[PDB]
C-alpha cells in the first residue's frame, strides 16, 4: 500500500486550536483538503506569473505577499499578509 | 415585587422581572435614535431665528399646512373598504398605548 | 377535505429542500443517463462510483445555481410562473448559449 | 456620611461588606470603601439612573489635552507663540521634558514619599499619577506633541501658535488612532473578531452613535488580568538597574517621586518594552498586588480590584452574563454542565455555580475573564463582541477619523501610515536600542530589538504650506 | 549533530513548511524558490483553514451539533462576504444552498 | 437508450424548490432535461479525454474533478 | 455649530453636525440594555438584605474575588507572546475613551 | 476632483447606442458611472500592485494587461 499524503493532520491540528471540542467528519476533511489544495495552487501559480513578468529565477516572500494582495479579497489579503510576515520574521529570528 | 403573581399590576411594574421599569406607567419614552435639538440637548429647532437645520432654514409648521396640507373639503373621497370605526379604534388603541403630558 | 392554498405546499417544499443536503435526482436513472452519455465518446467504459456521485453533485449544483436565475428573471418580468424564455435569457446573459 | 471611614451604607457610600473567613480582613464590622458613580441628574424618580462621560468618547488624544476648555487652555505655555504644551518648571528628565506639577487639595502623591514631597502631575486625565508607566506613557506624548510643533515651526515660520498647537494635537491624535487600530486592537480581539466587528474602513457615517457604552467601561477591565506584580527598571544595556530593579507595585501606586528623582522615565519605558506580560488564565486571573494591597499606602485599608470591578457592575446595574451573551448573539448556558461547556472549564463552571447560583446572576466582568480566550486574542468572545462593536462605532462615527477624506492630505496621509510607537521612544527618549515592529509583542531581549537608526522617521514635508 | 527542529515549530506555525517547500520546489513554480517563500505560504493557509474552521465550528454549535459536516463548511462560506467572494466558482459536495426566499413570491 | 427520461418532472420541481422556485410552467421540463444534457456532455467528453490520456479504461473521480475545474466550477469533496 | 472647522473642539462637541452632544463630554452613557437595578430604576443588587436576584441571592464581590479570583503568585505564568506595553497602551487608551466621576 | 462627471451623458448615449439601444432611461446615467467607476477601480488596483512590485513609479499598458487577464478580460493589441 502506498502512502498518501494530506492536509489532515495539520488541519486537525488547527481546529483542535479553535474548537477543543468540536470533530470533523471525513467529508469535511475532503473538503479542507481540497481547498487548501486549491489556495496553495492559486497562489504558487500567481507567484510563478510574477516572477516571469518580471524576469526572475527566484520565487521570494515578497512574490507570494503580492500574490496574496493580488487573490485574497479585502481585509482577508491584509489579514494573510500579516500572519506571513509575522512567520517570516519569528523564522528569521529562529 | 412578588415572586408569583397572577394579574398585571394596575402600573405595570415587574411586568419584566429582570427590569421591573420597563413598560411601566410615569416612565420616559426609549430613543430608537439620538434625539436632533436646536442647542444639542434642549432647544427645538425653530426656537431662536437665523438658526437654520442642516443649512437650510426651519419652515413653519402653519406655513406647511397651509401649502401643503390645505385641500377644499368639498372634493373629499370616501374609503369605500373602510368604516369610521378603523379610525375610531385607532385612537382608542392610541389611548391605550401612550400620553405625553404637558404642564398646566 | 382539507385542501391547503395552491401556494402553501410549494412554500413547504421550498423550505424543507432548502435546508436539506441531499440528492434531488434518483441515484439508478442518473447513473444510466451518464453511462448512456458516456457510450457517445468512448465504448466499454468504467465508471467509479466516486465519478458518477461527482457528476450527480456537480449536475445538480449547477441547476439549483440556474435556476436562481431563472426565478430572478421571471421576477424581473413581474410574474412568479417560471418559463422557459427565462432560461434562455439567464443562460445567455451567463455567457453559456451566448 | 464620609465613605473613605465610615462603614454605614448611607448614601453614596456604597460599601463593600466582607465575608466570613476572609484571608486579609479579620473584622467582619470592618469594609472596602466605596464610593457610588454620579447619576446623570440627581433626585428623578422617574429616569432610570445613568452614569455620566466625563471625557470625549473618540479616540483623539484627549489623555494629553483634555476634554475641558479651562483645563486645556491650563495645560498650553501661553508664555510664547510656539503653541507647546506646559512642562515642569522645577524639573527634568536628563534635560528633557516634565509633566507639570498639579495643585490639589488632597493629594495621594506625596503620602508615599513624605520626605520627597514630590505632588502629582498635571495632564489630560486626572488618573494620570497613579503609576510610573502611565506617566511615562503621558510625558512621552507630551514630548512627542512639543517636538511635532517645534518641527511644524522650523518648516512654516508664517503659522502662529494656535495653528502650531491645532496641527501638532492633529498629528498626535491621528498617531494614536493608528497605533491603536493597527497595532493593538488586531492583538486583543484577533484576527476573527477583528475582521468581523472591525471591517474595511469605507466613509464617514454621521448616523453612527459615537458614544461610549456604560458596559464598555466595565467590560475594558480585562487588562487588569495582564497586570504583573511589580515594576521592572532597566539600564541602557536592558539590564538590571540597581537600585531597585523590582519594585513591588503597592510601592509604586501615587508615586510621582519614582519618576522624578530615580532616573526618569527611560527604565520604566525600557521595563515596558522589555519585560513579558502576564497571561490570563482561568485558574490565574488577577495577582494579589491589585486584589489584596491596592493603594495600600494612600488608604487606611487596600482595595480589591476585581472585587471593585464587579461592586461597580451592579452599581451601575448592568445585566448578567447571559443577557450579555444573549445580546452578542452566543448561547447562553442555563445548567452547570451547559456553564462548563462554554467555559471549557468545569471546575471553574462548578465554582461560578456555588457562587452565584445562576448563569445570568454571573457579573460581566467576571464572566468576561472566565471565557477562554480567542485564538491569536486575549478576551473571550463576549468580550471580544463587545470591545469590537465600541470600536467599529469610535471609528465610523467619528468625523476627523485620519482616513476620512478632508481631515489629512493624501500625502500626509501616506507619511502618517509610516508612524511607529519605536520611533517615537526613539525620537522623544534617550533610549537608542528599540523592539521592533508590533512592539506589544516584543518582550525578549536582545533578540527582538534593534538599533534606534533602522527606523524610518516620520516625514513633515507634506505639511508645508505655500 | 544538534537535536532536530522542525521549520514550522521555528516559525511557531502548525503547517508543514518543509511539505509545502518541497511542494514549491517540485510544483514547476520557478527555477529557485526562497527559504522565506514556504513560511509565507504555510502562515498563510493555516491562516484560511482556522478562519473556515472557526465559522464552521460557530455554524455547528448554532445548529447543536458536535460535529462538523460539510453542510456547516457551506453555512460558513456562503455568509461570509470575502470568503463567498474567494470560493465564488466552487462547489462543495453536500452542502446544499443558504435558506433564502424571494419576497415577492410570500403571500 | 431513452435515459433522459429518468430525470422525472417531481426531480425537476424539487430543484427548482431548492433553487426558491414557487410555481413551475408545464414545458420547462423539457428545457432543464436539454441542459442537462449538454452540462453532461461537455463535462463527461473532458473526462473521457483525460481518462483516454492516462491510458485507462475506468473513469475516475479524478477525471471528474479535472474535468468540471477547467470549465471554471471547481468542486471539492472528491480529492 | 460652526459650518466650516478645521479642527476638533476640546469639549467634543459637534463632531456630530445632526446631534452635536453625541461624543461629548459630560455626557450621560449609552444603555446597550435596559438597567437592571434592585428596585428598578436606582437601588444597585446587595443594597438592601435579604433580596434575591431572579430567585437566588446575591454573592458578595469580595466573596466571589476570594474564591474564584484568589491564586499564589509564585504559579504565575509569563506571557511568550505580548510585553507590559501591550497592557500600558491599553489603560492609556482606557483613559482617552472612558472617565466616571464620583462624587468628592 | 470630480472627473466621473466627465463621462458625459452623451458619451454613455453612444456606448448604449454602439450596445444596440433605442430607448435610454433618464437614471442610467448614474448607474453607468458607478459602474465603470468599480470596473476601473478594480483594474486600476490589480496594475498598481503590479507596478508596486516591480519596483516602478511608471504603470505601463503590460500591466494593465495582466490586470485584465487577472479579472478574465484578456486584451489584444496593447503589448503582448
Ligand atoms: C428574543 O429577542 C431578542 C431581542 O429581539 C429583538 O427584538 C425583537 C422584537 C426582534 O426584532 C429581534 O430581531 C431583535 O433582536 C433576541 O436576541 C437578539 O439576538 C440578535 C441575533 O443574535 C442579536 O443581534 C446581534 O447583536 C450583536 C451586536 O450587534 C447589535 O448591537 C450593536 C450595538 O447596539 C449594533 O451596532 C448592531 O447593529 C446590532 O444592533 C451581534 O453579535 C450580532 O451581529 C453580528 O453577528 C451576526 C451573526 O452572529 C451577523 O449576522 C452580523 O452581521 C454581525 O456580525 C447581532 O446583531 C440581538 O442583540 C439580541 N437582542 C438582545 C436584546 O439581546 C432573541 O433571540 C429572542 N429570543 C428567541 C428565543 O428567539
Ligand atoms: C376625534 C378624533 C381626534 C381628536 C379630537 C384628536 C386630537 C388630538 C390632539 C389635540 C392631540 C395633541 C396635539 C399635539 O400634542 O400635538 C392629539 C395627538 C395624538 N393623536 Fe389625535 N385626534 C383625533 C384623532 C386621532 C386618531 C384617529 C388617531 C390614530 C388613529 C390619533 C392619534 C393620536 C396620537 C397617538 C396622539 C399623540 C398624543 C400626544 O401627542 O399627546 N388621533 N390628537
Ligand atoms: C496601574 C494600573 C491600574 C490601576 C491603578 C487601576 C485601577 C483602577 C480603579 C481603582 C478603577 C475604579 C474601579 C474599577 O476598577 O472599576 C479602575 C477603573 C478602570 N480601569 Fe483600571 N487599573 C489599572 C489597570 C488597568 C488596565 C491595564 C486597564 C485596561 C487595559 C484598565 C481599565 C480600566 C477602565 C476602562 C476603568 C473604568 C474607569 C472608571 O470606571 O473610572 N485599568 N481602574
Ligand atoms: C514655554 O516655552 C519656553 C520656551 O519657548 C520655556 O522656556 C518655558 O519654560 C515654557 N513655559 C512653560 C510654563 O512650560
Ligand atoms: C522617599 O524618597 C526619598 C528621596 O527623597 C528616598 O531616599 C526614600 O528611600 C524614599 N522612601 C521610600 C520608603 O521609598
Ligand atoms: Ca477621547
Ligand atoms: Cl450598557
Amino acid at each position: 500500500k502506498t502512502r498518501k499524503e494530506s492536509y489532515a493532520i495539520y488541519v486537525y491540528k488547527v481546529l483542535k486550536q479553535v474548537h477543543p471540542d468540536t470533530g470533523i467528519s471525513s467529508k469535511a476533511m475532503s473538503i479542507m483538503n481540497s481547498f487548501v489544495n486549491d489556495v496553495f495552487e492559486r497562489i504558487a501559480g500567481e507567484a510563478s506569473r510574477l516572477a516571469h513578468y518580471n524576469k526572475r529565477s527566484t520565487i521570494t516572500s515578497r512574490e507570494i505577499q503580492t500574490a496574496v494582495r493580488l487573490l485574497l479579497p479585502g481585509e482577508l489579503a491584509k489579514h494573510a499578509v500579516s500572519e506571513g510576515t509575522k512567520a517570516v520574521t519569528k523564522y528569521t529570528s529562529a | 415585587c412578588p415572586e408569583q403573581d397572577k394579574y398585571r399590576t394596575i402600573t405595570g411594574m415587574c411586568n419584566n422581572r429582570r427590569s421591573p421599569t420597563l413598560g411601566a406607567s410615569n416612565r420616559a419614552f426609549v430613543r430608537w435614535l439620538p434625539a436632533e435639538y436646536e442647542d444639542g440637548f434642549s432647544l427645538p429647532y425653530g426656537w431662536t431665528p437665523g438658526v437654520k437645520r442642516n443649512g437650510f432654514p426651519v419652515a413653519l409648521a402653519r406655513a406647511v399646512s397651509n401649502e401643503i396640507v390645505r385641500f377644499p373639503t368639498d372634493q373629499l373621497t370616501p374609503d369605500q373598504e373602510r368604516s369610521l370605526m378603523f379610525m375610531q379604534w385607532g385612537q382608542l388603541l392610541d389611548h391605550d398605548l401612550d400620553f405625553t403630558p404637558e404642564p398646566a | 377535505p382539507h385542501r391547503y392554498r395552491p401556494g402553501t405546499v410549494a412554500l413547504r417544499e421550498i423550505r424543507r429542500y432548502q435546508k436539506s443536503t441531499e440528492l434531488l435526482i434518483r441515484k439508478l436513472p442518473f447513473q444510466r443517463l451518464v453511462r448512456e452519455i458516456a457510450q457517445d465518446f468512448k465504448t466499454d467504459l468504467r465508471f467509479q462510483s466516486s465519478a458518477v456521485m461527482a457528476l450527480q453533485e456537480a449536475s445538480e449544483a449547477y441547476l439549483v445555481a440556474l435556476f436562481e436565475d431563472t426565478n430572478l428573471c421571471a421576477i424581473h418580468a413581474k410574474r412568479v410562473t417560471i418559463m422557459p424564455k427565462d432560461i434562455q435569457l439567464a443562460r445567455r446573459i451567463r455567457g453559456e448559449r451566448a | 456620611v464620609n465613605c473613605e471611614t465610615s462603614c454605614v451604607q448611607q448614601p453614596p457610600c456604597f460599601p463593600l461588606k466582607i465575608p466570613p473567613n476572609d484571608p486579609r480582613i479579620k473584622n467582619q464590622a470592618d469594609c472596602i470603601p466605596f464610593f457610588r458613580s454620579c447619576p446623570a441628574c440627581p433626585g428623578s424618580n422617574i429616569t432610570i439612573r445613568n452614569q455620566i462621560n466625563a471625557l470625549t468618547s473618540f479616540v483623539d488624544a484627549s489623555m494629553v489635552y483634555g476634554s475641558e476648555e479651562p483645563l486645556a487652555r491650563n495645560l498650553r505655555n501661553m508664555s510664547n507663540q510656539l503653541g507647546l504644551l506646559a512642562v515642569n518648571q522645577r524639573f527634568q528628565d536628563n534635560g528633557r521634558a516634565l509633566l507639570p506639577f498639579d495643585n490639589l487639595h488632597d493629594d495621594p502623591c506625596l503620602l508615599t514619599n513624605r520626605s520627597a514631597r514630590i505632588p502629582c502631575f498635571l495632564a489630560g486625565d486626572t488618573r494620570s499619577s497613579e503609576m510610573p508607566e502611565l506617566t511615562s506613557m503621558h510625558t512621552l506624548l507630551l514630548r512627542e506633541h512639543n517636538r511635532l510643533a517645534t518641527e511644524l515651526k522650523s518648516l512654516n515660520p508664517r503659522w502662529d501658535g494656535e495653528r502650531l498647537y491645532q496641527e501638532a494635537r492633529k498629528i498626535v491624535g491621528a498617531m494614536v488612532q493608528i497605533i491603536t487600530y493597527r497595532d493593538y486592537l488586531p492583538l486583543v480581539l484577533g484576527p476573527t473578531a477583528m475582521r468581523k466587528y472591525l471591517p474595511t474602513y469605507r466613509s464617514y457615517n454621521d448616523s453612527v452613535d459615537p458614544r461610549i457604552a456604560n458596559v464598555f467601561t466595565n467590560a475594558f477591565r480585562y487588562g487588569h488580568t495582564l497586570i504583573q506584580p511589580f515594576m521592572f527598571r532597566l539600564d541602557n544595556r536592558y539590564q538590571p538597574m540597581e537600585p531597585n530593579p523590582r519594585v513591588p507595585l503597592s510601592r509604586v501606586f501615587f508615586a510621582s517621586w519614582r519618576v522624578v528623582l530615580e532616573g526618569g522615565i527611560d527604565p520604566i519605558l525600557r521595563g515596558l518594552m522589555a519585560t513579558p506580560a502576564k497571561l490570563n488564565r482561568q485558574n490565574q486571573i488577577a495577582v494579589d498586588e491589585i486584589r489584596e494591597r491596592l493603594f495600600e499606602q494612600v488608604m487606611r485599608i487596600g482595595l480589591d480590584l476585581p472585587a471593585l470591578n464587579m461592586q461597580r457592575s451592579r452599581d451601575h446595574g448592568l445585566p448578567g452574563y447571559n443577557a450579555w451573551r444573549r445580546f452578542c448573539g452566543l448561547p447562553q448556558p442555563e445548567t452547570v454542565g451547559q456553564l462548563g461547556t462554554v467555559l471549557r472549564n468545569l471546575k471553574l463552571a462548578r465554582k461560578l455555580m456555588e457562587q452565584y447560583g445562576t448563569p445570568n446572576n454571573i457579573d460581566i466582568w467576571m464572566g468576561g475573564v472566565s471565557e477562554p480566550l480567542k485564538r491569536k486574542g486575549r478576551v473571550g468572545p463576549l468580550l471580544a463582541c463587545i470591545i469590537g462593536t465600541q470600536f467599529r462605532k469610535l471609528r465610523d462615527g467619528d468625523r476627523f477619523w485620519w482616513e476620512n477624506e478632508g481631515v489629512f492630505s493624501m500625502q500626509q496621509r501616506q507619511a502618517l501610515a509610516q508612524i511607529s510607537l519605536p520611533r517615537i521612544i526613539c525620537d522623544n527618549t534617550g533610549i537608542t536600542t528599540v523592539s521592533k515592529n508590533n512592539i506589544f509583542m516584543s518582550n525578549s531581549y536582545p533578540r527582538d530589538f534593534v538599533n534606534c537608526s533602522t527606523l524610518p522617521a516620520l516625514n513633515l514635508a507634506s505639511w508645508r504650506e505655500a | 549533530r544538534a537535536k532536530a527542529k522542525t521549520r514550522s515549530s521555528r516559525a511557531g506555525l502548525q503547517f508543514p513548511v518543509g511539505r509545502v517547500h518541497r511542494l514549491l520546489r517540485k510544483g514547476n513554480y520557478a527555477e529557485r524558490v526562497g527559504a522565506g517563500a514556504p513560511v509565507y505560504l504555510a502562515a498563510v493557509l493555516e491562516y484560511l483553514t482556522a478562519e473556515i474552521l472557526e465559522l464552521a465550528g460557530n455554524a455547528a454549535r448554532d445548529n447543536k451539533k458536535t460535529r462538523i459536516i460539510p453542510r456547516h463548511l457551506q453555512l460558513a462560506v456562503r455568509n461570509d462576504e470575502e470568503l463567498n467572494k474567494l470560493l465564488g466558482r466552487v462547489t462543495i459536495a453536500q452542502g446544499g444552498v443558504l435558506p433564502n426566499i424571494q419576497s415577492v413570491l410570500l403571500p | 437508450r431513452d435515459n433522459i427520461q429518468g430525470i422525472t418532472k417531481p426531480a425537476i420541481r424539487r430543484l427548482a424548490r431548492r433553487g426558491g422556485v414557487k410555481r413551475i410552467s408545464g414545458l420547462i421540463y423539457e428545457e432543464t432535461r436539454g441542459v442537462l444534457k449538454v452540462f453532461l456532455e461537455n463535462v463527461i467528453r473532458d473526462a473521457v479525454t483525460y481518462t483516454e490520456h492516462a491510458k485507462r479504461k475506468t473513469v475516475t473521480a479524478m477525471d471528474v474533478v479535472y474535468a468540471l475545474k477547467r470549465q471554471g466550477r471547481t468542486l471539492y469533496g472528491f480529492g
